[PDB]
């Protein structure tokens, strides 16, 4: 029934390593909070805000790319209030756009030179992921070399 | 040293021919066997230094020490093939100093057999379990070079002293001293697949409360299951198996059902020796259906994992076992059924029909007295296919089967002759029912209808000499006729109306109420062995009584009398052979009846029936 | 269980459902009899098999008790001879069908505390069990079983009995209109033994279609619905027309001779007495409940109804379980496994120093 | 039309893995099943929250 396919929601969320126990219990926190809103403008407006959101931090096609796949899924309907209360809650170029070289009736604007501005954080940002791993592999080193002798190995510890 | 190289052609050349697939086994390059340097293991004035200089340069060299390299001081004699490292010490060394290298030098000594065992024991040729072994034996040696590099930072402040070293390497001679009896026990003979599996199965029932030593064995030992795992996630779940270096139970062959899937008896782990037998048959029944169409698949095929002994693994092979032969069963009995298969060998071979021998014998009754190597083997299929379609025995699907069988024996295949007894039928059984009857059983049908044959065939002439001898004043051969169809009469009412045809009703349930081929294959082999040997034909002692009988039975329906030789239309000296005829009927009979009693009761029971001279004479 | 565990028991009219709670399936599934000779004392399997040296009475028929000795009878042999569990060990949860009297709750867990003497207790209605595996505190639940029906409106986790229309049903009646049909038909029907095959073709070999009109049409002029059933008593009997005109009392209740109303114009009525504020609130989770779910197929009928009762510009959020005959054991199973539960459960103290008409007031 | 709810379940994926849910395929698809039972997604919202949480205490 129901029943069971809270378990697999509890299923799923668990990555597979007692341990099927574990599980049944944490089934019962999913029924306490499933409870907990028990005791105590359409779908399509909430879409707006948050194409709103998108297209003041830039990057607008993306916006127009998202209210055209809710088009079609406006063409089931109780998921997508689902999917607008889950924002953030998961983990925390093509020559064709700024080049005029290429095209075939490309049109012409002149130079813009502030996205250009943002084609050198486009290397900065490449520069700041090389240094990351020169940052990651020089403490994960120093947090095993220095210590007390016995904390890097468990057989040590007995 | 030097064995590993003989070690490793032994394992190639029984890897290559025992398997037809194409042969083209990687090896690995030669300088990593060849050169010590991909193996982990392998001067200053002493004279002048004083003791506190002494105790920094000798906690620095043993540092060095150990791990596979030497210090500044103290280097390595060769090792040459010994399971221990020998060194040339510094001479003038402090008495006090050597006992503490003495203790920790046994930690050297239990890494270089270590290190040996990885650099060797990897390859596939030794066999894809200790390929994994020596993966889990290969975290131990990064456990160590931590531990080796946080005592050097303590050294250069000079925080690292003997007394510290002594006390930080204490389980560093207590993780690595096990290694140091399962590395060389493992090596020391050869060791495949499930043997090595128990071999690390044996000190879990030693450390299972120590916990130093019982998490490292239990993790060889869950670090060695995963190939294993491999090769029963397929033989178990389906009949297909792939076996490339000989990691588990069974040997896979390409030649079926006795064939291709063997036990070798040095591939199986302790915790499935219980559970063996149902393996192999499990993947044998998956198998078989396979060919005859079907689908191969068990539902149940959910990954497999280690648990000490107890079945929570051991548990899905019983689902698998009581899902495949089912299956099997299931599909055998209505597509291609051996239910009606059966009932057509009782129809043939226990004389069901009364159509196809009447027709059978009156049509060919002039070439089945002819005897055997003057007769002609198409005139006997014309013959055959005349009495088949003449008969109601035309209504059967499996009527093909049956085919001319010429033997020239009278039970001399056993350890020329009358040709109607030297023709019996030959019914083939399909290939995929040859898997639970087979030609063994055949050949017992076709003795029950031979000893049956014969008693048929001495009441037809009987009854033949009967009806042609009406005198209305004689009655010396009708006497004689009565006292031998008694015998050949009571025989064929017992068995077929008491010892077969209920017992056939009971086998026919019993048989769809089997679980697998086994029960099967038992119940057939009791019923068709017990109820050969309850006859005449043949017994320990033989009882030759009866074949004397059929042939004095021969002798008075047309060897004496010729039917009265035609004077149905001799002096009475003919009646004279009439009485020793039953003179010495009588006489057999009782010995027959007599020897059955001797011996440790029906055929007493019922010739005499209510007691009809029961005493004719006595022994002695 | 996983804590502290406790007892569930189902107590209805076509089977008793017994358990510890926290187990998925009823540990154990008795038919619902009673004891005494027309064994000497049991319930369960081998008194049915022994019914024709026995009686057969319900302790709960519709919702009112036939004789105190009957309830006592039936609870005692579930709690002593179905389980077999130590009372102060375990607690049990009673359960009453939808629309029960307060003074029968009050009666019920006078039996409950002086025949064993527990320390504990709980008394719920059916619905809410129901629901509660359902994950909701809002809905219409259709109860159709053999002994009671009940379309119940639950409006948060507390059902009204005001609003919920009883509704006097039962496989008992199904069976009787069945022998009196063969009868018509002309057929020797007079003994216990072909009522069980009957109650077993009933069960297992009856069908029923999406349509009524289209299939009985169809079947009667050459019969599709027909199938050849040799058992292994060796009796031959099929007709597959009838049995699925039997039932009709679902839609045209003057069928079987019923006096009440069917089961699509009890729903059609119980939402016209529905408030107007509630009744997109309870359609917005409406559920399928009742043993009827014993022959699968049924259900997309009902859901059939369902959709042409209520409009269709809204689009309806119909919960549709495979299984609905067990709902009041397993709202049980999950519920004593919470510890928000024991909150509402009732304790000794409370049952002997405020009377047992706080069992009303606590359980619920 | 088997073919028809799968594609339109597709779409469903790609605009809840730019809002950057943590569902994936499968509580993707587990949860479309207990919406179409009328199961209230707003108490959705709070156990998947809470089980994603009390996962981490295990490990």
């Amino acid at each position: 029934s129901i029943t069971q396919l809270f378990d697999d929601l509890c299923e799923a969320l668990l990555p597979a390593a007692n341990r099927k126990r574990a599980k049944r219990s944490l089934k019962k926190v999913a029924y306490n909070a499933l409870f907990t809103n028990l005791f105590q403008l359409p779908a399509r407006n909430k879409i707006l805000m948050l194409s709103f959101d998108l297209r003041v931090g830039g990057l607008g096609p993306k916006a127009d790319r998202l209210e055209e796949l809710v088009e079609e899924l406006e063409a089931v309907g109780s998921v997508l209030d689902l999917l607008v209360q889950l924002a953030g809650s998961g983990p925390p170029r093509d020559y064709f756009l700024n080049n005029k070289h290429v095209g075939r009736n490309v049109p012409y604007s002149g130079y813009d030179c502030d996205d250009l501005s943002v084609f050198e954080m486009d290397v900065q940002s490449l520069i700041s992921r090389e240094e990351c791993l020169c940052h990651s592999m020089i403490q994960e080193t120093l947090q095993v070399m220095e210590a007390a002798p016995g904390t890097g190995l468990p057989t040590v510890g007995l | 040293l030097q064995q590993s190289l003989e070690l490793k052609r032994k394992m190639l050349r029984d890897k290559q021919n025992k398997k037809n697939s194409g042969q083209h086994l990687p090896i690995f390059p030669a300088w990593v066997y060849e050169r010590p340097a991909l193996i982990g293991d392998f001067a200053l004035p002493i004279g002048t230094l004083p003791l506190a200089s002494q105790e920094s340069a000798v906690v620095e060299d043993l540092l060095y020490v150990l791990v596979g390299v030497d210090g500044r001081y103290v280097s390595a004699q060769p090792l040459a093939g010994r399971q221990s490292r020998t060194f040339l010490v510094d001479p003038n060394l402090d008495l006090s100093i050597r006992e503490l290298v003495h203790r920790i030098l046994p930690v050297a000594a239990s890494y270089s057999a270590v290190t040996r065992f990885i650099e060797e024991k990897s390859s596939f040729e030794y066999g894809q379990v200790n390929h994994a072994l020596a993966a889990a034996m290969r975290t131990l040696v990064k456990e160590h070079l931590i531990l080796v590099s946080q005592l050097e930072q303590l050294h250069r402040q000079g925080l690292l002293s003997l007394q510290k070293l002594w006390f930080y390497i204490q389980p560093a001679m207590r993780t690595m001293d096990i290694l140091a009896s399962l590395a060389t026990s493992v090596d020391k003979g050869e060791c495949l697949g499930g043997s090595t599996l128990s071999l690390l199965h044996d000190r879990s029932f030693s450390y299972t409360g120590d916990s130093q030593a019982q998490e490292l064995c239990l993790y060889l030992t869950k670090a060695a299951s995963a190939p294993y795992f491999e090769v029963l996630e397929k033989w178990i779940y389906r009949g297909i198996i792939h076996d490339p270096y000989s990691e588990f139970m069974v040997e896979e062959h390409e030649l079926y059902w006795d064939q291709r899937y063997t036990i070798v008896q040095q591939q199986i782990p302790s915790f499935l020796q219980k559970m063996a037998d149902k393996i192999l048959s499990t993947g044998k029944y998956l198998n078989v259906v396979r060919e005859c169409g079907h689908d191969v698949t068990c539902p149940v095929a959910k990954e497999i994992i280690y648990t000490l002994k107890e079945r929570a693994y051991v548990e899905q092979i019983e689902k698998a076992f009581n899902y495949a032969s089912k299956v099997l069963l299931d599909f055998l009995m209505e597509e291609k059924e051996l239910v009606a298969h059966l009932r057509s060998i009782k129809r043939y071979f226990l004389m069901d029909q009364g159509d196809f021998f009447v027709h059978f014998m009156d049509l060919a009754e002039e070439e089945l007295r002819k005897p055997v190597e003057d007769i002609t083997p198409p005139r006997l299929e014309a013959l055959l296919e005349l009495a088949l379609r003449m008969s109601t025995a035309n209504t059967d699907p499996f009527k093909d089967d049956l085919k001319i069988d010429l033997m020239p024996h009278d039970l001399i295949t056993q350890l020329a002759l009358s040709g109607l007894e030297a023709f019996s039928f030959d019914y083939i059984v399909k290939w995929p029912l040859s898997l639970i009857i087979n030609r063994k059983a055949l050949t017992r049908y076709q003795m029950l209808f031979r000893h049956m044959f014969y008693c048929k065939h001495v009441e037809r002439q009987l009854c033949s000499v009967w009806i042609s001898n009406k005198a209305q004043w004689f009655a010396g051969a009708f006497t004689l006729r009565q006292r031998m169809l008694n015998f050949v009469q009571n025989i064929q009412y017992y068995m077929m109306f008491e010892v077969m045809e209920p017992t056939w009703h009971i086998l026919e349930k019993n048989l769809k109420s089997a679980s697998n081929i086994d029960d099967v294959l038992g119940h057939h082999t009791g019923f068709l062995d017990t109820c050969l040997k309850d006859c005449m034909l043949t017994n320990p002692e033989l009882l030759k009584v009866f074949s004397k009988l059929m042939s004095v039975c021969v002798m008075f329906t047309n060897c004496m009398q010729k039917f009265t030789q035609s004077m149905k239309l001799l002096v009475s000296g003919f009646e004279a052979t009439i009485n020793k005829f039953d003179k010495n009927f009588s006489a057999h009979l009782l010995d027959l009846l007599a020897r059955l009693s001797i011996y440790s009761a029906s055929v007493i029971s019922r010739l005499d029936f209510n007691g009809f001279y029961t005493e004719r004479l006595e022994r002695l | 269980d996983d804590d502290i565990a406790a007892l569930v028991v189902d107590n209805g009219s076509g089977m008793c459902k017994a358990g510890f709670a926290g187990d998925d399936a009823p540990r154990a599934v008795f038919p619902s009899i009673v004891g005494r000779p027309r064994k000497d004392s049991y319930v369960g399997d081998e008194a049915q098999s022994k019914r024709g040296i026995l009686t057969l009475k319900y302790p709960i028929e519709h919702g009112i008790v036939t004789n105190w000795d009957d309830m006592e009878k039936i609870w005692h042999h579930t709690f002593y001879n179905e389980l077999r569990v130590a009372p102060e060990e375990h607690p049990v949860l009673l359960t009453e069908a939808p629309l029960n009297p307060k003074a029968n709750r009050e009666k019920m867990t006078q039996i409950m505390f002086e025949t064993f003497n527990t320390p504990a207790m709980y008394v719920a209605i059916q619905a809410v069990l129901s629901l509660y595996a359902s994950g909701r505190t809002t809905g219409i639940v259709m109860d159709s079983g053999d002994g009671v029906t009940h379309t119940v409106p639950i409006y948060e986790g507390y059902a009204l009995p005001h609003a919920i229309l009883r509704l006097d049903l039962a496989g008992r009646d199904l069976t009787d209109y069945l022998m009196k049909i063969l009868t018509e038909r002309g057929y020797s029907f007079t003994t216990t033994a072909e009522r069980e095959i009957v109650r077993d073709i009933k069960e297992k070999l009856c069908y029923v279609a999406l349509d009524f009109e289209q299939e009985m049409a169809t079947a009667a002029s050459s019969s599709s619905l027909e199938k050849s059933y040799e058992l292994p008593d060796g009796q031959v009997i099929t007709i597959g027309n009838e049995r699925f005109r039997c039932p009709e009392a679902l839609f045209q209740p003057s069928f079987l001779g019923m006096e009440s109303c069917g089961i699509h114009e009890t729903t059609f009525n119980s939402i016209m007495k529905c408030d107007v504020d509630i009744r997109k609130d309870l359609y917005a989770n409406t559920v399928l409940s009742g043993g009827t779910t014993m022959y699968p197929g049924i259900a997309d009928r009902m859901q059939k109804e369902i959709t042409a009762l209520a409009p269709s510009t809204m689009k309806i959020k119909i919960i549709a379980p495979p299984e609905r005959k067990y709902s009041v054991w397993i709202g049980g199973s999950i519920l004593a496994s919470l510890s928000t539960f024991q909150q509402m459960w009732i304790s000794k103290q409370e049952y002997d120093e405020s009377g047992p008409s706080i069992v009303h007031r606590k359980c619920f | 039309n088997l073919n028809a709810v799968r594609e339109t379940m597709d779409v469903l994926l790609e605009i809840s893995r730019i809002l950057n849910t943590g569902l994936d395929m499968e509580t993707l698809s587990i949860c479309v099943r207990l919406c179409e039972q009328g199961i209230n997604p707003e108490a959705l919202s709070s156990v998947i929250k809470e089980l994603r949480k009390a996962t981490e205490a295990l490990k």
